[PDB]
């Protein structure tokens, strides 16, 4: 057991930065994913522009599609 | 061999801290990585 | 397996042990003490002596205040040292009665006090009033005082704000559980 | 006929044994050969019952042997020695292959094999004694060959979850002998025993095995229930280093159940009574959890006695555990009423078998309770009622002394009274409704606490399984 | 008063009859049993579809 | 949420190994 | 049988098979109190007359 | 068949040393004429313990008659050359000997061939429910139990509306004569209506029983809809002894006459409850509920009586009224506290938004729990 003493000073001493990394990109995607909740509401607000006045009447005839 | 049986504790501590943090880290970097795309 | 490994002394010294931890009144060390000894006093030294202190925690228990006094008297003549711990275990007859009487009622007639608490003069009565922060005015006792006073000086303490729990608080801990 | 049978008895063993070997020494996937090492005792404890269990033997001459040649002839010469095959070498069904042995590599030291055929070796041992009752000679014996052999090794968390199955077999052979009857080698023994396991509770903490932690505090708290002191009990459980994070499920219904007891007896049946029902949830419900699903219903009878409550009429009717829970019905029935004489009756004719569980020791402690729960009752009803009455119902000797147990009883606040002597009755507290009161706003901080806690486990462990599932290779 | 056509109570003690008269009961709570009713079921239902785990 | 996503698991399981087995019956 | 060595080593411990030892070994809480009453209601009208 | 509910009662009443000596042996000549009549020879040997080998030669005789008769018929039955339809009438003929001497073995057994070859399935229906019937007549409820499970499998698959009558008030003597008095209350009052009278114990027991129901179970407006105005009962009038001591019983409650009450109960009690197999056992089970509804309903009304005005009322004495009253506290209907001293009985009953909160807390409660256990195991497997 020798061999493996001599790995924590030189191999793994360079690694343990790169796991710093991790824990970086962990915190960084919490705040990407609570960006988009954000927009999700943002662009809820356009979409209720739309529906508002003016407005003209007509007459739904057949559909040709489940979204047309 | 007898002998690093006996001073192991000192190496054995250090290395195996380090290996549970990876796995950890896999873990949850993942986790959030599908809801992130979901949304 | 024996060998001695038993006396004639270790019948005695374990009852006055036990005799020793209720006077500090202390019902689970008492418990605790008794599981040690409990598998090799069975029959082995059975139970004849070691008697004494067995029966006075179990009336205590059942709360016959009555009768743990009365067999306090007894063992003085079945004394073998049993006078050391005899006179500290009275006085904590005394203490565990009034702190129940809080409760019950705020006024006790001078003579109810001195019935209940086994009190043998009325000058026991008086002097044991005054360090609970009673008054004696009309010969008539006046527990409202010390209970108003006791609850203003405990509501001054730094542990605390978590142990009332405020409506602020309630609230704030529920919106970050969420917000996770 | 008789070598024919070992012989296929002892390939069945060696098709097993290659599977969990393979699989230890490929990747690291610890919690899988766990498993695996986990059926395999089962399915060889089955199978010896057939085709003879001198299939051991036999194995024994064909591996790499240090000192278990030597362990096996210990064992057939307790036994009385029957040899017919048992002079090592007489056997070569490894031949020297790479896939099923290298003999000449291994002795050469250019590969080593003899590490985790060792630490099997043992606890096929251990299996065949306590099967059979081959105690005596054999369990000092074993005690000290593992302790050296383990220890030689550089520990690792794989070999951990092994021994920490080792360990309890050489607890429990050595205390079974012993209730059979008393010996001074025994206590000699008793000493050197509880220091073993206790030393290794800190080798195991610095490693973080799960498994192993788990297994010497269950046994370390036995053993202090064993000799008697609370006391020392008390220090070791501040602590609690007691993990939950991986282990059997099994071992958690164990551990609650040392709680409870010590936890009563210390007066409190807050705890106690959420362990032994929590106990009975983690703790399988097959054939084979019928000793531990009885005497959980044992203990939970006496806490709530204990606490002031009686315990459901139903609970014990509609059991097909009522054969056992007769002592239990009949205490019931007594504290119910508050009568004094039935108690003794009770609790003397039913010394012995109380005592077998030592549950008896709790019953001369519900002396208080049979007259203190009587007058709950009877304060529910009554609302107002002179200690005139009540001393002639229960049998009670006079006012003064009813008075005295009374007193006592309302600062703990069970009966929930308070007395009036200056006039002559007592008059229950009553809080009636509870949500004119503040009562419900702390029911539910906890409630929600309960259920946030839930959503953040299902949300770590949905993963879990797909983490796995989209690195394999797929059409 | 059991028919409930006026619902009182008759005090003898005193030689009076007080009459109520709606009382006030918590509506939201009305309508969070028939919820809670509902989940019950749910929960029985999704371990059924759960069954195939096992 | 869970159990639908662990019955796609599960499923995922018999994919992956058939991926095994039809590389096999080219062979 | 994964669960089998755990629950096997917790049996001995519990102490073999108490459930099975104790046949070896060897208003429902207490009575109907209604034929009694019978007897009570009866003799309370009979003094109930007379007063 | 026909004989065996009439024997089993009349032989309850024997086996019972409660009831007047007259009664017990005025019925010992009845049940004789019926041994006699029946051979019950291989019968009589259960129902001599509870409480001529002439009976037994008489048997063996019948046994040879009854039981040649039917074998010899049976085998030249088997010979002829219809074999679904001719073999079976002959083995329900074979059944009813063995249900004549009050076996209820062999009368299963040879019903089973009858069964075997192919018959219709109203018939298969009507056989299954004779085999259940001689399990009242030993008073093996749980023999009753499993043959009813069959007959409710077989119920739908037929469409059969003609059975269903039958099971009805079969499945009312079952849940009558089991400890559950709900399903019993509802089963048995939908048989008044649809009452078969074809080897069922009598039209007149099954009225009474059905108010015995009613009154445990319903609600003193759903006893009014439902068993008062019943128009079924008062087309019955009470001409039956026990038939008019449970109804007037009824009657009181609902008018609130509490000087009357209390006399019919002891009535119900002597007549109606002991004698009746069935309602021997379950005589504590109904009466201390009486006891408890009546004395509930008083109390609504009052925010406070007296003890001397309720027990002057009831006509039992203060003492009296005293003791039995506290053992109906802790059990919860009464919802009253007594001061004793004072002596009023003052009566505490939410009706407020606590009600609304209990009930919100338990069953939000009951569904965390459900939640825990499913989610844990599903994380584990």
């Amino acid at each position: 057991l020798s061999n493996v003493n001599s790995d924590i000073y030189f191999k793994l001493k360079k690694l343990e930065k790169e796991y710093e990394l991790l824990t970086l990109q962990e915190d960084y995607i919490k705040d990407e994913q609570r960006h988009l909740k954000r927009e999700l509401k943002r662009a809820q607000e356009e979409v209720k522009r739309i529906q508002s006045v003016p407005l003209v009447i007509g007459q739904f005839l057949e559909p040709i599609d489940q979204n047309t | 061999e007898t002998h690093e049986s006996g001073i192991k504790p000192y190496f054995e501590q250090k290395i195996q801290e380090t290996e549970l943090k990876i796995r950890s880290k896999t873990e949850n970097v993942r986790r959030l990585e599908a809801q992130r795309n979901a949304l | 397996n024996h060998k001695l490994s038993e006396s004639d002394k270790k019948s005695k010294l374990i009852s006055l042990y036990l005799l020793n931890l209720l006077s500090q009144n202390n019902t689970t060390k008492f418990h605790s003490e008794l599981q040690y000894l409990d598998k090799h006093i069975k029959n082995l030294e059975d139970d004849s002596l070691l008697s004494y202190p067995i029966k006075l925690d179990r009336w205590l228990m059942e709360g016959s205040y009555q009768k743990a006094w009365d067999l306090l008297q007894s063992g003085s003549q079945n004394i073998s040292e049993f006078d050391s711990f005899t006179d500290i275990l009275k006085s904590a007859i005394r203490d565990e009665i009034a702190k129940n009487t809080e409760l019950s009622y705020d006024f006790l007639p001078l003579s109810n006090i001195k019935a209940l608490l086994f009190f043998n003069n009325e000058k026991e009565t008086e002097k044991f009033a005054l360090e609970r922060n009673w008054p004696i005015v009309n010969s008539k006792v006046y527990f409202n005082n010390q209970s108003k006073e006791k609850a203003d000086y405990e509501d001054e303490m730094m542990h605390e704000e978590d142990q009332k729990t405020n409506i602020i608080e309630k609230a704030m801990d529920y919106a970050i559980s969420i917000e996770n | 006929l008789h070598h024919s049978e070992k012989k296929y008895a002892e390939e069945d063993q060696v098709q097993e044994l290659l599977k969990v070997l393979n699989e230890i020494s490929k990747t690291t996937l610890t919690l899988d050969p766990r498993y695996i090492w986990r059926s395999l005792k089962d399915l060889s404890s089955l199978r010896n019952q057939e085709l003879l269990n001198a299939e051991t033997l036999c194995f024994t001459v064909n591996v790499l042997y240090p000192d278990s040649s030597s362990f096996k002839k210990n064992l057939l010469k307790f036994i009385t020695s029957n040899h017919k095959s048992s002079v090592p070498g007489s056997a070569e069904l490894r031949n020297s292959y790479p896939a099923s042995f290298y003999s000449v590599n291994t002795e050469k030291k250019t590969i080593e094999v003899t590490a985790e055929i060792n630490c099997f070796m043992h606890l096929l041992v251990q299996l065949f004694l306590w099967d059979s009752k081959e105690l005596e000679q054999l369990v000092e014996f074993n005690r000290k060959v593992v302790i050296p052999n383990l220890l030689c090794y550089y520990n690792l968390r794989s070999l951990n979850l092994i021994n920490a199955k080792l360990w309890f077999y050489i607890y429990l052979s050595h205390e079974t002998l012993a209730r059979s009857s008393e010996e001074i080698n025994s206590d000699n023994q008793n000493i050197i025993l509880r220091s073993t396991m206790m030393k290794f509770l800190k080798i195991a903490s610095l490693k973080h095995d799960n498994e192993t932690k788990a297994m010497l505090i269950n046994l370390i708290l036995r053993d202090f229930l064993n000799n008697g002191e609370v006391d020392s009990a008390s220090d070791f459980i501040s602590k609690l280093e007691y993990p939950h994070t991986d282990v059997s499920s099994s071992l958690e219904a164990r551990y609650f159940f040392y709680l409870s007891k010590i936890n009563a007896i210390q007066l409190d049946y807050s705890t106690a009574n959420e362990y032994i029902i929590a106990a009975i949830r983690k703790a399988p419900h097959n054939s084979k959890s019928l000793g531990f699903l009885q005497q959980s219903n044992k203990l939970h009878c006496c806490i709530q006695l204990l606490m002031g409550d009686i315990p459901e009429l139903s609970f014990f009717h509609q059991s097909n555990m009522q054969k056992s829970l007769l002592p239990y019905y009949h205490l019931t029935k007594a504290v119910k009423l508050g009568d004094l004489k039935k108690f003794t009756s009770t609790i003397t004719k039913y010394k012995q078998l109380l005592l077998k569980d030592d549950t008896y020791q709790l019953c001369v402690r519900l002396r208080s309770n049979v007259i203190k729960t009587g007058i709950r009752i009877i304060s529910l009803t009554y609302k107002k009622i002179s200690l005139r009455d009540i001393c002639l119902k229960l049998n009670l000797d006079s006012e003064q002394t009813v008075e005295y147990m009374v007193s006592r009883a309302i600062r703990d606040g069970v009966i929930e009274a308070k007395i009036n002597h200056e006039d002559g009755f007592i008059e229950t507290t009553e809080l009636l409704n509870i949500y004119d009161s503040e009562d419900p706003q702390q029911v539910f901080d906890e409630r929600i606490k309960f259920a946030n806690q839930l959503h953040d486990e299902y949300l770590v462990s949905m993963r879990y399984p797909e983490d796995k599932k989209t690195q394999q290779n797929e059409k | 008063i059991l028919d409930k056509i006026f619902y009182g109570v008759l005090d003898q003690g005193n030689g009076w009859l007080y009459v109520y008269e709606t009382p006030n009961q918590d509506a939201t709570y009305d309508s969070a049993l028939e919820l809670v009713g509902q989940l019950n079921k749910v929960v029985d239902q999704l371990f059924e579809k759960a069954s195939v785990l096992y | 949420e869970l159990m639908v996503i662990y019955i796609s698991n599960l499923v995922r399981s018999i994919i992956a190994f058939d991926d095994l087995i039809e590389n096999k019956i080219q062979n | 049988t994964k669960k089998k060595n755990e629950e096997i080593n917790k049996k001995s411990l519990e102490e073999d098979d108490e459930f099975e030892d104790f046949p070896i070994d060897t208003d429902d809480v207490e009575v109907d109190d209604d034929f009694t009453n019978e007897l009570k209601a009866e003799l309370d009208r009979y003094k109930r007359e007379n007063q | 068949r026909v004989p065996n509910y009439e024997v089993s009662e009349k032989a309850f009443l024997l086996t019972q040393s409660k009831v007047s000596i007259e009664q017990r042996k005025e019925a010992a000549e009845f049940v004789l004429a019926k041994i006699k009549e029946e051979e019950m020879a291989p019968y009589y040997k259960y129902l001599c313990e509870e409480y001529d080998q002439e009976l037994y030669n008489e048997l063996c005789k019948k046994n040879e008659s009854k039981i040649k008769e039917l074998n010899e018929k049976i085998q030249k039955l088997e010979e002829d050359d219809e074999g679904e339809l001719e073999q079976a009438q002959a083995w329900i003929n074979l059944g009813e000997y063995y249900a004549q001497i009050g076996d209820k073995d062999n009368a299963e057994k040879t019903l089973g061939k009858s069964l075997s070859k192919a018959i219709s399935t109203g018939a298969k229906i009507d056989v299954m429910l004779t085999i259940a019937r001689l399990g009242f007549f030993y008073n093996d409820q749980l023999y009753v139990k499993e043959k009813l499970e069959a007959v409710n499998s077989m119920i739908e698959k037929g469409g059969d509306w003609e059975r269903r009558n039958r099971y009805k008030t079969y499945y009312g003597i079952h849940c009558l004569a089991v400890r559950n008095f709900k399903e019993a209350a509802k089963l048995l009052v939908d048989s008044l209506a649809t009452f078969t009278s074809i080897e069922l114990t009598s039209y007149e027991s099954i009225a009474t029983y059905a108010s015995v129901t009613g009154l445990f179970t319903l609600e003193r407006t759903d006893l009014k809809s439902k068993v008062i105005d019943s128009p079924e009962l008062l087309s019955l009038i009470s001409t039956t002894a026990a038939l008019q001591s449970i109804s007037s019983l009824t009657i009181s409650l609902y008018a609130s006459d509490y000087a009357s009450y209390f006399p019919y109960l002891l009535e119900t009690y002597a007549n109606v409850l002991i004698p009746c197999k069935y309602l021997n056992r379950h005589a504590d089970f109904f009466v201390r509920e009486m006891r408890r509804k009546v004395y509930a309903q008083l109390l609504e009304s009052y925010k406070t009586l007296s003890l001397k005005s309720m027990a002057s009322a009831f006509g039992v004495s203060v003492a009296f009224l005293d003791n039995d009253l506290g053992k109906f506290i802790p059990n919860k209907q009464l919802n009253c506290v007594i001061d004793r001293v004072n002596g009023i009985v003052e009566t505490n009953r939410p009706d407020n938004k606590n009600a609304q909160y209990h009930l919100l807390v338990k069953q939000g409660d009951g569904l965390l729990t459900k939640l825990q256990k499913y989610g844990a195991a599903v994380r584990l497997t």
